[PDB]
């Protein structure tokens, strides 16, 4: 069950990195929507 | 509430004698009985419990016996302080029913 | 030395409510179940009931549920009885009898009180 | 036990005993007063092993102060594996996510 | 009497001096399967009400993370509603 | 041990639910920006 | 434990993909 | 002859004895007296609820029996055997409960998106 | 490896769904 | 009394004993002596280190104490209890490394999105 | 059996450098510490130092830190002492003694060599 | 800093079959860490008692010792023509492990 924990805590940072990229993409789309 | 009557309601015991106190119950109480020493001035203390054991501070001259219904107390070398009444107390079912006892 | 001290004669009017304290000293009051045994007619003992000192819960004889109500005072380390509708028959001597707390030792009364002769 | 070695180690939590009188054991940590406990519990807990309890522990009882036992737990619960599959998946997700965001920003100029 | 519970080879089975008479719950020696399946029930050997919560579907949810994912899921769905608010506005 | 592995699995699932929500909101915001 | 929650969210996204696939095939014709 | 409702809640176990109504009920663990006044205050037999704060799976576990006041522990022939690996702030849930909560979340997400869409259509 | 292949399936489902709904909204321009 | 600094990488643990300088440093494990010639060549030793290559989960975990040459094992001024988990290429993602990874990736994403915006606006 | 044979007595002139060997047989030589002990004047034993055969790290006496140097050729199972700047005070027997490797058993010299009467 | 470990008696007079003790006093408390080496007339020495309580592997059982703190002693009986020797003690606490002058038996 150790390798399952390793995959889970690798995914917990992978998806959080995807969340940070999606948050900054949300920031740029909000900036361009305010430009819109 | 099992009635607890002694077969010997009152008896005469001489000084320095070994006299047993017969106690009986309506039903078997699974040896759950205690004997109590009540001095006639009013003060009362635990003599023995569970018909065989001995309380702390109780003298070794007091011990009980019997299984089932007929229970007895063994008292040896009666003194002037030993002249009192004694109560067998059923400790089996609620409520704990005492007995009439016998004077000495 | 464990000591159980009660009040005196405690003269109470007939039909009223009578109180009989029982002070606990030399030990922890809440750690030991204190029963209440009454000397009926000066010759026969019978059991009125008990009260848990730690939780205040009391268990009575089924004949004498209405005769008295047992209360305790943890701060005062005293056990109280409140006799209800006492008659000339109920004038007797009341013993407060300590015992063990749990069910293996709450059926033999190890140390008793002097007994208050509730005379009218 | 020999030469002030009183602090021992024995259930996710770490059980940390001390070899002294069972009245009052004071648990120091990091060279300062951190704890002081009562009787009947000389097995002072800092947390589960997954919460990596570490540092110098020392107890003081009726005898002299015990020499420090430094626990060092590295039960990870936060350790990622740098195997080829995991780093390959992370690189794949990174490249795909940055490319998808780039497609999102390539089509915004109008 | 004091009817015992045996945990041998990670399995629960009741052992008595006579026959076991089950009355209610999950079902001399009577097997109950493993202890990880959490058996319960009353078993009266002519009596014990056994209970097991060796939790294997067991989660240690801390309030901080499960509160954070909720308070961010709610604001994510709120901004999604703001996105659908621009469908016809 | 496993009681924290399961909580890690649930918070990965919650992060992925919220990731699907944020991909949906970015897609809808970009499409309405183009519209 | 619990490695099948991933298959649950993958099933949710597969439902989303197939209800876009049906719409795309319908409006494509 | 009701069973003992064992109310596990975090690092706290609540045993109940609803077999005897009204009577004061004491508790015994492994033929050792527990409940009420004891060495440790983590255990309290309030009413029928034998609370077990900071439950240990090895030393506070095992046999449990309730008996009313005025009844012997040896008289009772209806015991409980407790094993429960309790855990701090720690629920127990299967895959079906997680499926239920994700289905509820996606359903209320859709039901709020449709509501916001219609309130935008109106104005 | 089962959660990792499940996450690979998740990634390809995200990309397939995103591309397909991008085309489907390209139709409704 | 400098604490025993420990450097774990992958599946090997390198127990450094910063006190007892200059003299030969031996080692002890669960009150049994290691750090020399024995049956297993996995547990090496050095002038300051006890490198347990291929560190086991529990077969090599216990009380690890250095003592100088001449001094008795119980004459050592310090102890360490080691119980660690090992992998093939695990790294401990502590808060500093996680924050650094997040800030590097968010700066990378910002720079790439700015550059993509620039050349998309240019064409 | 375990036995340690040393070099013969050498009439080494003062001011030169001497080399006395001691073989180790009957046991694993690299796993036991070799302690070098000088018997001055035939009466008083003096401990000069130990050299670990495995690591090669040697700890010396404070008096004989500079007057002695221990080396080990592990391949031939030998223990060497390069005595430097010899004086007529060094005209003594020089045993080599096996103790244990580790600190719980390195303080007792189990077996001893024959002795080189290093006459100066 | 080294322990100046000396023996009170340097030449002991005894006889065959006699039980006699050999004294060795330490400068400091050395917590039951001594040895008892005997020196043959040709110079061949060996270990007899280590840790002052347990006996060496292969030693005759007639050699024994006791004591703790700073006063330690060797107990030997039935002296033979093989037992005529010079007997030594050493300390084990602090480096260097210093010997003593040695007590030589006399026939
Ligand atoms: C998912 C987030 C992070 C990034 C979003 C990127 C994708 C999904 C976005 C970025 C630009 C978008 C496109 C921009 C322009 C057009 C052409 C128009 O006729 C219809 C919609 C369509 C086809 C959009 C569909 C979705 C789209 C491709």
């Amino acid at each position: 069950t150790l390798l399952l924990q390793l995959t889970n805590t690798s995914a917990y940072y992978m998806y959080l990195l995807l969340l940070l990229k999606s948050v900054v993409y949300f920031a740029i789309i909000t900036c361009c929507l305010l430009r819109r | 509430d099992i009635q607890m009557t002694q077969t010997t309601s009152s008896l005469s015991a001489s000084l320095g004698d070994r006299v047993t106190i017969s106690c009986r119950a309506s039903q078997d109480i699974r040896n759950y009985l205690n004997w109590y020493q009540q001095k006639p001035d009013g003060t009362v203390k635990l003599l023995i419990y569970y018909t065989s054991r001995l309380h702390s501070g109780v003298p070794s001259k007091f011990s009980g016996s019997g299984s089932g219904t007929d229970y007895s107390l063994t008292i040896s070398n009666l003194e002037q302080e030993d002249i009192a009444t004694y109560f067998c107390q059923q400790g089996n079912t609620l409520p704990w029913t005492f007995a009439g006892g016998t004077k000495l | 030395e464990v000591q159980l001290q009660q009040s005196g004669p405690e003269l109470v009017k007939p039909g009223a409510s009578m109180k009989i304290s029982c002070k606990a000293s030399g030990y922890s009051f809440t750690g030991y179940t204190m029963n209440w045994v009454k000397q009926s007619h000066g010759k026969n003992l019978e059991w009125m009931g008990l009260i848990n000192p730690y939780k205040g819960v009391s268990t009575y004889n089924q004949k004498f549920k209405d005769k008295a109500t047992l209360t305790v005072d943890k701060s005062s380390s005293t056990a109280y009885m409140e006799l209800l509708s006492l008659t000339s028959e109920d004038s007797a001597v009341y013993y407060c009898a300590r015992s063990g707390y749990y069910g293996d030792s709450d059926w033999y009364f190890d140390v008793w009180g002097q007994g208050t002769t509730l005379t009218v | 036990i020999k030469g002030n070695h009183l602090v021992k180690v024995y259930d996710g939590s770490v059980l940390l005993t001390c070899d002294a009188e069972a009245k009052n054991i004071t648990w120091f940590k990091d060279g300062k007063m951190i704890g002081f406990l009562t009787e009947d519990k000389k097995k002072w807990n800092l947390g589960s092993n997954a919460k990596d309890p570490r540092g110098m522990y020392q107890c003081k009882g009726s005898q002299n102060k015990s020499k420090p036992l430094q626990v060092y737990y590295r039960m990870c619960q936060n350790c990622i594996e740098l195997n080829a599959a995991t780093i390959s998946g992370f690189l794949f997700a990174e490249i795909v996510s940055i490319f998808v965001l780039a497609v999102g920003v390539y089509f915004i100029a109008g | 009497f004091k009817i015992p519970i045996e945990e041998l080879e990670d399995r629960v089975f009741v052992n008595c001096n006579t026959s076991i008479t089950w009355v209610e719950g999950t079902v001399t020696r009577l097997d109950l399967g493993k202890r990880i399946l959490d058996p319960r029930g009353i078993y009266r050997c002519n009596t014990v009400q056994v209970h097991y919560r060796m939790c294997q579907s067991c989660v240690e949810l801390d309030p901080a993370t499960v509160a954070g994912i909720i308070v961010t899921d709610v604001i994510a769905t709120l901004l999604l509603a703001l996105g659908v608010f621009c469908f016809a506005g | 041990h496993t009681e924290k592995v399961n909580m890690m699995s649930l918070t990965v699932l919650g992060l992925r639910m919220l990731f699907a929500k944020t991909v949906a909101v970015n897609f809808l915001l970009t499409a309405k920006l183009f519209f | 434990l619990d490695p099948k929650l991933c298959y649950l969210l993958d099933g949710i996204l597969f439902i989303y993909g197939v209800i876009l696939t049906a719409l795309f095939l319908r409006v494509k014709f | 002859q009701t069973p003992y409702k064992v109310s596990i809640s975090g690092t706290t176990v609540i045993l109940t004895c609803p077999q005897y109504p009204g009577s004061e009920i004491l508790w015994q663990h492994n033929d050792k007296n527990i409940g009420g006044d004891e060495d440790d205050k983590n255990i309290g037999s309030d009413e029928d609820h034998l609370s077990l704060k900071e439950f240990s799976e090895l030393e506070q576990s095992g046999y449990y029996v309730c008996y009313p006041r005025g009844s012997k522990p040896e008289d009772a022939n209806f015991y409980l055997y407790l094993r429960a690996r309790v855990c701090e702030n720690c629920m127990e849930m299967d895959v079906m409960s997680v499926a239920t909560i994700v289905i509820v979340d996606i359903c209320i997400t859709g039901g709020l998106l449709l509501l916001v869409y219609y309130w935008s259509k109106n104005r």
